[PDB]
RNA sequence: AUUAGAGGUCUUGGGGCCGAAACGAUCUCAACCUAUUCUCAAACUUUAAAUGGGUAAGAAGCCCGGCUCGCUGGUGUGGAGCCGGGCGUGGAAUGCGAGUGCCUAGUGGGCCACUUUUGGUAAGCAGAACUGGCGCUGCGGGAUGAACCGAACGCCGGGUUAAGGCGCCCGAUGCCGACGCUCAUCAGACCCCAGAAAAGGUGUUGGUUGAUAUAGACAGCAGGAUGGUGGCCAUGGAAGUCGGAAUCCGCUAAGGAGUGUGUAACAACUCACCUGCCGAAUCAACUAGCCCUGAAAAUGGAUGGCGCUGGAGCGUCGGGCCCAUACCCGGCCGUCGCUGGCAGUCGGCAGAGCGAGAAAGAGAGGGACGCUACGCCGCGACGAGUAGGAGGGC
RNA sequence: AAACCUCCCGUGGAGCAGAAGGGCAAAAGCUCGCUUGAUCUUGAUUUUCAGUACGAAUACAGACCGUGAAAGCGGGGCCU
RNA sequence: AGCGUUCAUAGCGACGUCGCUUUUUGAUCCUUCGAUGUCGGCUCUUCCUAUCAUUGUGAAGCAGAAUUCACCAAGCGUUG
RNA sequence: GUCUACGGCCAUACCACCCUGAACGCGCCCGAUCUCGUCUGAUCUCGGAAGCUAAGCAGGGUCGGGCCUGGUUAGUACUUGGAUGGGAGACCGCCUGGGAAUACCGGGUGCUGUAGGCUU
């Protein structure tokens, strides 16, 4: 009483049924498996961030600024044009008034 | 190629691509037969793939025409050249024919090898097709109507029409 | 049946190729690896240590942790109707920069660089691909040569 | 001599069933929006096209339009895909509508962008409807086998003007 | 792995040969070496495709400025992490709204086909790869049929088709169908598919190649058809005829040194190469079409049947024409979608519009029906189904 | 013919415990010297995979050590 | 190729090769295990021809006799 | 033009034989007291500078081998997709696309980074 032992016959079909989803990509992966040791100093570099918070604000605020003075320095044919202008709602109004006393 | 209704002959020529290594290619004209030019050019590339080494994908027809007989109102002995294919190997032939244009000696080719060899249209390779004088002939099928004083009978007449009156009274008479 | 060896069937994925066995050029080591390259994996016979499986061969991702002389990939592997972007600590030695990638950041550099430039010009200047167009109406000069008439050959049994 | 240009349009029409069909075939019969039998679409030609046709040539007949060729599609067989409805092109304020932010606002537009591939085809074609063509009225020469071969698929180049007549 | 000769040297040697004896010499025969040469490899390979497998084609990106670090250090070096600010032509084509979480039945004997493929002589056998089928599925076609070809199904009217057909059964060629091919005392007659091979044919139709012809063919008829010689080494005799070797020439159209018709050999004659009359095609070998031989089983018998031979057969091909539940058009039912529309039935406290291509204001200084809103109404698209799941049952 | 000695040629035709394949020439081989990383301890990952184990394996990290002038290398066997 | 004095094919026919047949055995497991009565013989019928005899014939190494080989042919026989 | 040191690429750089090498340099070469190591100062280590391009090395040459790169083989082999194509089968032909490899015949025979000399 023999049987079938392996085949991959209609798998390739049942894989496409709910397709075969490519992996939830997204910005800020986990930070699992990295090495300790560079890790250990990167939490580190975020556990004293507060330190620099005084020059920080006072770095961009005057780099606000320099910003402020660099502008400051310094600040197919005519005929189916034009019935594309007696055509428009908004800017034709005050042309298609010289046809309306065309009839008059 | 299904040798489809009367065939025609179609002049087309084609080159290569344009490339910086050569300037400008040289010109191929051919002298296909096909029913519509369509599968004339398709037919032009199948023969220029194996005298070159062009293809489509790296060629382009620069004239698709069709080339009219130059005199339909006069009988000719056409000489064809032939590459036909059977079961058992490939062959080259010479087949005769006597025809008003070499369009319709091809076609005339075309049936007489499906009917006297079996080789349908996609085994035959036409590569000359050659108007030749009554004294050139060697079949003899043809030579038999060389006479400027040719004569002969019309013999027991296959009757038409025989169903338009499907009940006669009358035997139809066969002598005319 | 097949057995679970992890090189079974590597008979000619990790053999090195021909004329070029022995020790590896130094420049393979040198070459760095930041975090998030585009990088591809290619097994090499002689350095044993660090291998990754057979089915990583060919296979790209990129980088997401780097150690002394390996690094950590993120590539994906399809299993049964699934992928899964799972982490492999390959050596260097198995390790090359992709160039799948560089083209784009050179055409990245083009379009930054025309749409400062010409900007001041106040022209619109084309900046995406556009795929392969059929060609234009030309002509084609045939001057005086007259193109040659080919025929197919009779057939000679060349054996 | 003179080369002409080589063609920028293609209409595609469907010849084979929905039975038993290649997936790498049916994803690309279904990117053309040819789910049905005897269905019509316009497509622009480029490198990126015709090896996207290849791919389906024992289950398409295309072939060149001629300008009568998309008038009476437009005309007899046109409907706009307003708002996922498939609707008849009975007025010109339904193209306007949806098709104006392009200066396309009546049907001589939309043919002229259509047979005329302009910078706007792709927005102007995805506006149509597939176009449900009946039987070809005449019938066929042979279903299965290439254009070239006798039978009927494949790029038949201008005489897709011809199946039109029948067709439509 | 394997075949064959070549050219090398004593590079060792097998018996050799004048040599006591010598790489002194001898023809050699071997390996051995060097250029070549024939044939191969699932478990060989320098090369090496087609098809295929990843990745990329931006805003999570670019480009500035500055902080933090116990990490890294010649070097605010290196790298990472933080802030802050600036750049949208959305950076290939095509198509399409996506994401995501619960609970979960059935199933876990499969089978067939193109292509690839292992074992086996093979199998309607056993075992795999890829895709599609059947199972779960009707329909048109293949006479018949789980799987082949077409095409997938709500209920109908019209039109048109697919694959298949169109002498009759049997819808459609009752076409002034095309050009051939074939005669079978076993004709042949349409994928899967249901039956034949080597070999052969002066059957016939094509071809291929090489020779023969006014210096004359091919047959035909009629003439020399001898001779040294009746050749001898000779067998009793062979004188053209039992059996091998010499297998010439002069005369000269030419005669083989005798292929046959008989004795002991002749006589006898007709056989070669040539004469003639008559004078235009003929011979030789291959080749491939149809046809025939090769071809023998048990109930009576099967191109489906009748029957068909100016096909109703085979090959290449025409227009026409026939019809599926497929496609187009129209009706009706239902489901799905628009997460569509309607409380505006706002009436002498009235004034009847919001279908309008274009981000926004009909702004103030006496009158049918309707709307069980769990109701009513309008558009599109769609409809197979076992196991199984759910919903609704006036 | 084969003991030992010397020169020359020698891309691996050897060797590396074993089956085969891969890998290896100032070495992974051979020969010497010093040694115990075949030790102690978290996790992450790979392989089979249900993406569970066991096994085996790869990158680190924290220790204590070996060796080396040093860079380094070593937490068993060149890899399977 | 040879045997057959001579002589390939009257009759045979090696080395090879091409089939046919389902009266041998295999192979297979498709149908039947809520059963299809599983060896022979006796009895009785019909069918097949790959022909032993008989009718008509061809070929022989057929002189006659006897015996081979082949064709049309299964009508009729093939016993104690 | 070129060399030395350290290299990158790892034969267009290799191998065989022949030729020529100004200057510096690299070498050869002379020695063993010390350092160090051998059976042996050959090698390794160390101290030198009488000699020398003989060799290594560099450049060059060879109808050179190899290697590198083209042509040819060849649109051949093979192959994706398609047919109620052919064939008793074995297998072949066509449509649609992609497309090799020897023999054979050519061309080529190291580029180059950093630092330092020499030719002043």
């Amino acid at each position: 009483a023999k049987s079938k032992n392996h085949t991959t016959h209609n798998q390739s079909r049942k894989w496409h049924r709910n397709g075969i989803k490519k992996p939830r990509s997204q910005r800020y992966e986990s930070l699992k498996g990295v090495d300790p040791k560079f890790l250990r100093n990167m939490r580190f570099a975020k556990k004293h961030n507060k330190k620099g918070l005084k020059k920080m604000q006072a770095n961009n605020a005057k780099a606000m600024a320099a910003r402020a003075e660099a502008i400051k320095a310094l600040v197919v044919s005519r005929k189916l044009h034009r019935l594309a202008y007696i055509a428009h709602p908004k800017l034709g109004r005050r042309a298609r008034a010289r046809i309306a006393r065309g009839l008059r | 190629m299904k040798a489809s209704g009367t065939l025609r002959e179609y002049k087309v020529v084609g080159r290569c691509l344009p490339t910086p290594k050569c300037r400008t290619p040289p010109l191929y004209r051919m002298r296909i037969f096909a029913p519509n030019h369509v599968v004339a050019k398709s037919r032009f590339w199948y023969f220029v793939s194996q005298l070159k080494k062009m293809k489509k994908s790296s060629g382009e027809i620069v004239y698709c025409g069709q080339v009219f007989e130059k005199s339909p109102l006069r009988v000719k002995n056409f000489g064809i050249w032939l590459r036909y294919d059977s079961r058992s190997g490939t062959h080259n032939m010479y087949r005769e024919y006597r025809d008003l244009t070499t369009a319709g000696a091809v076609t005339q080719c075309y049936r007489d090898m499906g009917a006297r060899h079996r080789a349908r249209a996609h085994s035959i390779q036409i590569m000359k097709v050659e108007e030749i004088a009554a004294s050139k002939c060697r079949r003899p099928a043809v030579k038999q109507f060389h006479d400027s004083k040719i004569k002969f009978p019309l013999p027991h007449r296959v009757l038409r029409r025989q169903h338009k009156p499907r009940f006669t009274t009358k035997r139809p008479n066969t002598f005319f | 049946t097949n057995t679970k060896g992890k090189r079974r069937g590597t008979r000619y994925m990790f053999s090195r190729p021909f004329r070029k066995h022995g020790v590896v050029p130094l420049a393979t080591y040198m070459r760095i690896y930041k975090k998030g390259d585009i990088v591809d994996i290619k097994g090499m016979g002689t350095v044993q240590k660090g291998m990754p499986h057979k089915c990583y061969h060919g296979k790209t991702g990129r980088v997401y942790n780097v150690t002394q002389h390996a690094v950590g990939i993120v590539v994906n592997k399809q299993v049964k109707g699934k992928i899964l972007a799972k982490r492999i600590n390959v050596r260097i030695e198995h390790i090359k920069h992709s160039k799948s990638r560089d083209s784009f950041l050179k055409r990245v550099k083009e379009n930054d660089q025309k749409k400062k430039e010409a900007k001041e010009k106040g022209t619109w200047v084309q900046l995406k691909r556009q795929p392969a167009p059929p060609r234009e109406a030309h002509f084609v000069r045939t001057n005086g040569k007259e193109p040659e008439l080919l025929e197919p050959i009779p057939y000679e049994f060349m054996a | 001599f003179y080369v002409p240009a080589e063609p920028k349009l293609a209409f595609v029409i469907r010849i084979r069933g929905i039975n038993g069909v290649s997936p790498k075939v049916r994803k690309v019969l279904q990117l053309l929006r040819l789910r049905q039998i005897f269905n019509g679409t316009f497509v622009k030609l480029n490198k990126a096209s015709i090896n996207m046709l290849r791919i389906v040539e024992p289950y398409i007949a295309w072939g060149y339009p001629n300008l009568k060729s998309v008038n009476e599609l437009i005309y007899k067989r046109g409907y706009g895909k307003i708002n996922k409805k498939r609707i008849a092109l009975t007025d010109n304020t339904l193209i306007a509508r949806s098709l104006g932010k392009y200066n396309i606002i009546c049907m001589e537009d939309l043919i002229h962008e259509i047979y005329t591939v302009g910078k706007h085809f792709k927005e102007a074609n995805n506006f149509l409807w597939p176009f449900k063509l009946s039987s070809p009225r005449g019938g066929m020469k042979k279903k299965t086998t290439h254009f070239v071969e006798g039978g009927d698929a494949g790029n038949r180049e201008d005489q897709i003007n011809r199946l039109i007549r029948r067709m439509n």
